[PDB]
RNA sequence: GUGGUAAAGGAUGUGGCGCCGCGAAGACAGCCAGGAGGUUGGCUUAGAAGCAGCCAUCCUUUAAAGAGUGCGUAAUAGCU
């Protein structure tokens, strides 16, 4: 990665562009609330996945955290936080897709995109594919 | 007109083997006058060559068992050809042996004098299906035919 | 080749009455549903039960072997004799099988090991045989083809080598090297005596393995256990009511640290913590260490009245002390002929020694 | 006693709309019978019998019974 610096906070008004379709995959994941999605969280729902179907098929990533997490090591007021302590997120608004899966049965999709949906923050949803493209 | 007690499956080389295990434990713990025991065993095997037979074993009330011989299980017969003694790992990705759907064919009839199966056409892909799901596919030319 | 053949067959042999017995009082045990009823039981039953077949394949196999042979192999040159004797070349191939079931079983035989060379008694003359030694076993792996990575050298006085240490890499490179412990006596002219005459001398040699490591594990929270209070000393009504003495107990162990030199309860704790590490690491590193001085309990003797085997270049002439055996090349000894040495004397006894130590007594 | 002021997450609380499939050629439930054969699927494992872990998609008796749902035995049978 290389961008530069701390970046501003901003804040989520409308989840306008907070979403998206499913790309890839036979199914996906889908954010019903805005929230800043933690690079743990992200891992936390992707290994999860995994880990329920070894040996698997294909999991994809929509999302990629690229804002910075200042936070301050328990102090005051001078500067602006040494942050990343956290390091980074990205920004999910109610309708984005998160992670597609593929390669595998309902009962698959189902069971794993669920498990991850216990790892983030968020209230979501999994989507089939109904067949609204483009 | 005939007391039973408890079915027994066990499988084992004709003509050869001896009380060791997991043969001990079942006549074992269960008892055996191998003396006239064995005896009918070595007669059923005595013009018999060897193999996996899988004698349906099945106590008596007497303590004795039903010592019905039958023929050696599908993985056997297919080892016969490739000349192993065993099956492929994994079903799928290797395949330790390519056979003919020939083959298949007369090892086949040697397994319906115990098999239920009617005709040998059904019982073709009964042994095509084993050799199947154990690493091992075929070739065919007939099949068929139709219009 | 007849001689190490029946050798073969005698290591199989005792093997066989030994484990003939003890097989069938395991066999009538396994038939009874009581002994199964008993899940634990069983499974060391089923094991035993088990090494009958590494026990039986030897004494069948090899026993047809040997009787098979004595026959069409007494006299001919040319026609049915020379037809079996390359019979017997796959039942070449069937004697490693066996070589290989009786060096394996070590702890950790597999990997690569870690010898080194000290001098001892004898002054200046017994650390020029330290290298003498530092060639053999180098020279040694080169043949059993072996990458040696050599460690730490260090040259002495006058002749070269107060102490050395290698790498032997490839595999079974400890089990191999393993019987090799232990002083060496080395007798000779000495080449630094101005009257020439015999002279003993002893180096000494030792080898171990490789692994790992164990440190942040045990800052895991659940272990240990922080407790707060107020400082003591100077402060004013801060010291007063402001908490920020702070001691974390590790309770595994009881070892614990205590601090309040700042006034932040957040940055004793975090200086307690960094602290009970590097001592908790030290006991953990002692106990390391603490095993390998057990592992010096495995063998760790003084330095010339006791000895392993003996080089003596005047009479030509090497003895292994362990084992009786002798030969009288320690030109070729002292150049890698110690795969027949080892493999035989070495293995057969430190196994033999071990096995039936544990086995009668252990 | 929600109203009279808490979150992930949960559940045959209750009401309302919608789509899907089953049923008078008899459904859902309960209840009587089988629920099978090579098979004990192949591979590992001390052992691995639908039934630990790994790989996987046969046919036969039939109106019917999965190379198998869950328990269970060391492994069975078992009951389902
Ligand atoms: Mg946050
Ligand atoms: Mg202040
Ligand atoms: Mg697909
Ligand atoms: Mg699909
Ligand atoms: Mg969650
Ligand atoms: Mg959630
Ligand atoms: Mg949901
Ligand atoms: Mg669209
Ligand atoms: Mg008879
Ligand atoms: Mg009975
Ligand atoms: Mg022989
Ligand atoms: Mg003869
Ligand atoms: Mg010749
Ligand atoms: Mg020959
Ligand atoms: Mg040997
Ligand atoms: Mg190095
Ligand atoms: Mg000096
Ligand atoms: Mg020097
Ligand atoms: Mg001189
Ligand atoms: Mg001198
Ligand atoms: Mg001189
Ligand atoms: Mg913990
Ligand atoms: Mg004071
Ligand atoms: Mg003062
Ligand atoms: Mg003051
Ligand atoms: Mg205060
Ligand atoms: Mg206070
Ligand atoms: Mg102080
Ligand atoms: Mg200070
Ligand atoms: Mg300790
Ligand atoms: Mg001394
Ligand atoms: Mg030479
Ligand atoms: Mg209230
Ligand atoms: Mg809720
Ligand atoms: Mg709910
Ligand atoms: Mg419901
Ligand atoms: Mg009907
Ligand atoms: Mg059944
Ligand atoms: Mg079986
Ligand atoms: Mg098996
Ligand atoms: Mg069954
Ligand atoms: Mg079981
Ligand atoms: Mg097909
Ligand atoms: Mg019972
Ligand atoms: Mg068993
Ligand atoms: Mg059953």
């Amino acid at each position: 990665r290389m961008k530069y610096r701390k970046q501003q906070r901003g804040r989520l008004k409308g989840a306008t562009k907070g979403g998206d379709y499913v790309a890839f995959g036979d199914f996906g994941l889908v954010a019903l609330e805005p929230a800043w999605i933690t690079a743990q969280q992200i891992e936390a729902a992707r290994v999860a996945m995994v880990r329920h179907f070894r040996r698997g098929g294909k999991i994809f990533i929509r999302i990629f955290p690229d804002k910075p997490y200042t936070k301050k090591p328990l102090e005051v007021r001078m500067g602006k936080g040494k942050g990343n302590v956290e390091g980074y997120v990205a920004v999910v608004k109610p309708g984005r897709v998160m992670f597609e899966v593929a390669g595998v049965t309902e009962e698959q999709a189902m069971e794993a995109l669920r498990i991850a949906g216990h790892k983030l923050p968020i209230k979501t949803k999994i989507v089939r594919r109904d067949a609204y493209d483009e | 007109m005939k007391k039973v007690v408890a079915v027994v499956k066990l499988q084992l080389p004709a003509g050869k083997a001896t009380p060791a295990p997991p043969v001990g434990p079942a006549l074992g713990q269960h008892g055996a006058n191998i003396m006239e025991f064995v005896k009918a065993f070595n007669a059923a095997t005595a013009n018999m060559g060897d193999a996996i037979v899988p004698v349906e074993i099945t106590i008596y009330a007497d303590r004795s068992f039903t010592f019905v011989t039958k023929t050696p299980p599908a993985s056997y017969l297919i080892r016969k050809a490739a000349g192993l003694e065993k099956g492929a790992h994994k079903p799928g990705r290797e395949k330790v042996g390519r056979i003919t759907w020939e083959q298949v064919l007369e090892i086949a009839k040697q397994k319906m004098p115990d098999l239920n199966t009617t005709d040998l056409e059904a019982a073709a892909r009964m042994i095509a299906g084993s050799a199947r799901s154990m690493g091992v596919e075929v070739v065919g030319a007939p099949e068929v035919k139709d219009a | 080749n007849a001689s190490r053949n029946a050798w073969k067959a005698s290591g199989g042999i005792f093997d066989i009455p030994q484990k003939e017995t003890r097989l069938k009082e395991l066999e009538r045990r396994l038939e009874d549903p009581s002994l199964w009823n008993d899940p634990e039981a069983a499974r060391k039953v089923s094991q035993e039960a088990a090494r009958l077949r590494r026990t039986v394949d030897t004494f069948r196999s090899l026993e047809s072997d040997l009787q098979g042979l004595l026959e069409l192999m007494e006299e001919l040159p040319a026609e049915e004799r020379e037809a079996l004797k390359p019979e017997l070349e796959e039942a070449a191939k069937k004697l490693d099988e066996l070589y290989h079931q009786t060096l394996l079983n070590f702890p950790h035989a597999e990997k690569n090991a870690i010898l080194t060379i000290q001098p001892g008694a004898g002054g200046t003359e017994a650390c020029d045989w330290a290298e003498m030694l530092l060639r053999m076993y180098t020279r040694f792996a080169e043949r059993q083809g072996f990458q040696v990575e050599v460690v730490d050298l260090t040259p002495g006085p006058e002749a070269g080598i107060d102490y050395a240490q290698i790498l032997v890499k490839g595999e079974n490179a400890y089990g191999l090297l393993s019987p090799e412990a232990g002083v060496h006596r080395l007798v000779r002219p000495s080449p630094f005596d101005a009257s020439g005459r015999r002279h003993t001398s002893f180096a000494g040699v030792e080898v171990i393995p490789e692994v790992d490591e164990e440190v942040e594990v045990v800052l895991k929270p659940e272990e240990l256990r922080i407790d707060v209070m107020r400082a003591s000393g100077p402060g004013g009504q801060g010291v007063n009511t402001t908490d920020s003495a702070v001691r974390v107990v590790h309770l595994p162990t009881g070892i614990t640290v205590t601090c309040q030199t700042t006034r932040s309860q957040i940055k004793n704790k975090e200086l307690a913590l960094k602290i009970l590490k590097a001592r908790l690491y030290e006991l953990e590193r002692k106990k390391r260490e603490e095993e390998l001085k057990a592992l010096r309990g495995e063998v760790r003797p003084i330095e010339w009245g006791s000895q392993i085997r003996s080089y003596v270049l005047d009479k030509n002439y090497v003895k292994d002390h362990r084992t009786g055996l002798m030969r009288h090349d320690p030109e070729n000894v002292l150049d890698g002929d110690l795969m027949d040495l080892i493999w035989a004397g070495l293995e057969w006894k430190a196994g033999r020694r071990q096995g039936t130590e544990e086995v009668e007594a252990e």
